[PDB]
């Protein structure tokens, strides 16, 4: 509900996407089996608390545009209640329901 | 030697050997003290840098991997 919660996720969804794309071997690098005896140092982890403030693991992939608290759907960029308002609004191209 | 309550002569004195290892030994010794260790701590993380013996294959210096291979 609250702005700094949506504040904090926003910005750790562009930053996410910018710093862990281009260090997604570093990842093989420093923890995966990859290594063996080869780095496994911290030259490198130098480069991944880049990635760390503003990651995926720190981005829950939710929050990012709408003020509820989970049951997000990252596909809609929203969440329960304000999917069922846009079907009731007709807002979302092919919505309707199964029966068979 | 006592005779009027103690038979004479023994046959409880039998073997060269009273080794045990079909029940219970080492509990604090077996001939002479012993009293052992265990030290292990959460994996084996005790460096700053590691060898893998479940994956091998040679590190590469790039900076793509999943995404790397399209």
């Amino acid at each position: 509900a609250k702005q700094s919660m949506k504040a904090r996720e926003v910005k750790r969804v562009a930053l996410a996407d910018k710093y862990f794309a281009k260090r997604a071997e570093l990842k093989a690098i420093i923890s995966d089996v990859n290594a063996s005896d080869e780095d496994r140092w911290n030259a490198v982890l130098k480069l991944q608390t880049l990635p760390r403030d503003s990651s995926p693991s720190r981005q829950r992939n939710r929050c990012r545009q709408t003020g509820r608290p989970h049951g997000f759907l990252r596909k809609f960029g929203l969440s329960r209640i304000k999917v069922r308002e846009a079907a009731m609004r007709g807002e979302i191209p092919g919505l309707k329901k199964a029966s068979w | 030697m006592k005779k009027d309550i103690h038979p004479k002569y023994e046959e409880i004195t039998a073997s060269c050997s009273c080794g045990n290892v079909m029940k219970i030994r080492s509990t604090v010794g077996h001939d002479l003290n012993l009293d052992v260790c265990s030290k292990c701590h959460p994996f084996f993380t005790g460096k700053q840098r590691d060898v893998a013996t479940g994956g091998r294959v040679d590190r590469f210096n790039k900076r793509f991997n999943i995404p790397g291979s399209k």
